[PDB]
This record gives structure tokens, C-alpha cells and sequence, in this order.
């Protein structure tokens, strides 16, 4: 399972 | 900046004339990800070749497998033809059953 | 044995040809289990291994939503990198992400990862401590400061210690027939004269899983790294991998050469020779 959300650079 | 593909052309199982197999062309170590790969039978493009989903190695370079069913004979010659931004001309690698 | 779960993102801009394509693939060890492609007719997370097919419809909707959100995030990330590197809007660029977890035989976390590249070069990487970052340059430092301010590393750590190991544990059990089976290489040495007094010995490994393998030639018990031609380990297409190592040897001297094979599927390392 993936993490809840990725993050903005 | 940019990295040129390594190319291997080979079968899924040891080749036996008249026995159904898979013909593979594995391209790897390349960057950027756009790449053009054909499988050739006696110099002509095989239709409906499939490929794996775009993946990459620990060094961020990409790899893809292109493949198709084929039944080798003594007479038929096979090859993989690859173009990429790093190459002037398409590169052709012939299938040799001992490679 | 030890296991890994990894997700790989590739986000590729293509000015003049629509919005950047976003592809996610997920792997346990060397087995692909899920994919997402923003260029698909109806983009969804899709199963690519039989043992993941039992996950319920809520799993698929949640995972799909995550990828749709990340498509947007990584497209934004592409625009941002253009700014940080003072680049024009005309060229095509790539951001890649790898994140995931390694576990030991007991299933406890051995190591977590979350790192990115820009145009094939390191950009930023979560350090092994799961609390601090390594930025490759002054552009990535701006991302680092933003991630420190937002406590991103703490969020990664919670994922990597929690859901990452827990879901990988469930996958290993659900897929135990395959994920926890090692297939040893089928091996043989071939012999082909190049000329009157040179022969190629080629040591073959076929049909093995996982991909990790070691193949070496020795001459009178000493390693021949420099004289060995070693191809990259390559996928057969039936889940298994292939590799060979070749050495050119003087005719008459074949028996001075031994091929050595180590693989997890082998109880002990193998030694083989050309067997006329």
C-alpha cells in the first residue's frame, strides 16, 4: 500500500 | 545528462527449431525514458509486440522488456532495432541463440 | 528471508504534447504487483500479480485516488523544478521517485527510503534515520527547507514504520507460494572455438528468482574480473531471470577454468567447468 499523499517540491 | 541503452536480444527458453518460444529485447541503462524498439523477422517489423511497464534501476536509469511469441526455424533471422535520443541512427542487434 | 516493497514514479513533461505523463509501478522484491499510468484510457491502479487481486474494491479506489492526487503533485513538481533550475518551458524533463521499505526475516523494518531524481540526477533523499534529508544542490535545498518546515520526514517515518511494513507483511503471506519461493539457476557451460587457438567458455544461469546472482570465472582458482564479459541480469518474461559470464581461453586450457555460481536458491555455491 502507498502512503496517503506525496509531497510538493 | 543522457545515457544510451544497453541492448540484449534473446529467447525466454532455449531455442529449439519449430518449437514455440518468446523473443525478447531488453533495453536498459538509458535516460531519458523515450525509446523506440522494434522486433524484426528477416528485416521486417513484427506487429503487435508488447512491452513491460516503465521501471528504473537504483541509478535512476530506465529499463523495458519488449517481447512477442515466435517459433524459430533454421532459416528465419531475428533482430531488435533500437532508437533513442543518444543514437544518430537506429541500432540493430541480431539474435544469436548462444547469447 | 529478507524482503522489500518499492514504489517507483516516473513523471515526464512533454511540451506541445499535453500534460506530463505519470506512471507508478509497485514491486515486492523482483515481482511487479501494481501499475498506474495517467495515459491509460481510464487511469486506475491495476493489479499485475494474482495475490493482489483479492484486495477489496475499497483498496483499489483508495490506491487510485492516491495516484491521481500524485499525478497532480508531480506535475506541479515539474513546474517547480523548471523555476529552481532557471529552465525554459520548451524542453522535456523527468522527475523520478523511489520510496518503500526493506524488512528482515521476522518482518521488522530494516530500512526505509524516499528519494527523487531530476533528469536522471540525484535531487533529494530521505536519510536512513528517517528524520533528515540529503539535498544534492541548492535547488533541492529549497525543497529540503520546505519539507523540514512541514515535517515531511516525520510523515514518511510513520508510513515506513507502519503501513509500509504492515502491507508488505500481508502481501508476503498472500503471495507466499511465489514471493517466498526462490528458484535456483539452471546452469551450463558452452564451448565455441573463436579461432584455432582461442575458445569462448560461456557460463549460463537460467530460470532463477529472485534476480540477485553472482557469476564468476576463475583460472587456476583466481578471479578473472578483467577478462570476463558479464551481461546484465535480464528478465525472461515468466517471472525468472537470466545471466551469463564468458571468458576467452587458450585452446587446450579449458580445464584451468571454473565457473562459480551463488544464488539464494542454492544451498551452497556451485562450481562448474566445461564438460566435453
Amino acid at each position: 500500500e502507498e502512503a496517503g499523499r506525496a509531497f510538493s517540491f | 545528462i543522457q545515457r544510451t541503452p544497453k541492448i540484449q536480444v534473446y529467447s525466454r527458453h532455449p531455442a529449439e527449431n519449430g518449437k514455440s518460444n518468446f523473443l525478447n529485447c531488453y533495453v536498459s541503462g538509458f535516460h531519458p525514458s523515450d525509446i523506440e524498439v522494434d522486433l524484426l523477422k528477416n528485416g521486417e517489423r513484427i506487429e503487435k509486440v508488447e512491452h513491460s511497464d516503465l521501471s528504473f534501476s537504483k541509478d535512476w536509469s530506465f529499463y523495458l522488456l519488449y517481447y512477442t511469441e515466435f517459433t524459430p526455424t533454421e532459416k528465419d533471422e531475428y533482430a531488435c532495432r533500437v532508437n533513442h535520443v543518444t543514437l544518430s541512427q537506429p541500432k540493430i542487434v541480431k539474435w544469436d541463440r548462444d547469447m | 528471508g529478507s524482503h522489500s516493497m518499492r514504489y517507483f514514479y516516473t513523471a515526464m513533461s512533454r511540451p506541445g504534447r499535453g500534460e506530463p505523463r505519470f506512471i507508478t509501478v509497485g514491486y515486492v522484491d523482483d515481482t511487479l504487483f501494481v501499475r498506474f499510468d495517467s495515459d491509460a484510457t481510464s487511469p486506475r491502479k491495476e493489479p499485475r500479480a494474482p495475490w493482489i487481486e483479492q484486495e477489496g474494491p475499497e483498496y483499489w479506489d483508495r490506491e487510485t485516488q492516491i495516484s491521481k492526487t500524485n499525478t497532480q503533485t508531480y506535475r506541479e513538481n515539474l513546474r517547480t523544478a523548471l523555476r529552481y533550475y532557471n529552465q525554459s518551458e520548451a524542453g522535456s524533463h523527468i522527475i523520478q521517485r523511489m520510496y518503500g521499505c526493506d524488512v528482515g526475516p521476522d518482518g521488522r523494518l530494516l530500512r526505509g527510503y524516499d528519494q527523487d531524481a531530476y533528469d536522471g540526477k540525484d535531487y533529494i533523499a530521505l536519510n536512513e534515520d528517517l528524520s533528515s534529508w540529503t539535498a544534492a544542490d541548492t535547488a533541492a535545498q529549497i525543497t529540503q527547507r520546505k519539507w523540514e518546515a512541514a515535517r515531511v520526514a516525520e510523515q514518511d517515518r510513520a508510513y515506513l514504520e507502519g503501513l509500509c511494513v504492515e502491507s508488505l507483511r500481508r502481501y508476503l503471506e498472500n503471495g507466499k507460494e511465489t514471493l517466498q519461493r526462490a528458484d535456483p539457476p539452471k546452469t551450463h557451460v558452452t564451448h565455441h572455438p573463436i579461432s584455432d587457438h582461442e575458445v569462448t567458455l560461456r557460463c549460463w544461469a537460467l530460470g532463477f528468482y529472485p534476480a540477485e546472482i553472482t557469476l564468476t570465472w576463475q583460472r587456476d582458482g583466481e578471479d578473472q574480473t578483467q577478462d570476463t564479459e558479464l551481461v546484465e541480469t535480464r528478465p525472461a518474461g515468466d517471472r525468472t531471470f537470466q545471466k551469463w559470464a564468458a571468458v576467452v581461453v587458450p585452446s587446450g586450457e579449458e580445464q584451468r577454468y571454473t565457473c562459480h555460481v551463488q544464488h539464494e536458491g542454492l544451498p551452497k555455491p556451485l562450481t562448474l567447468r566445461w564438460e566435453p
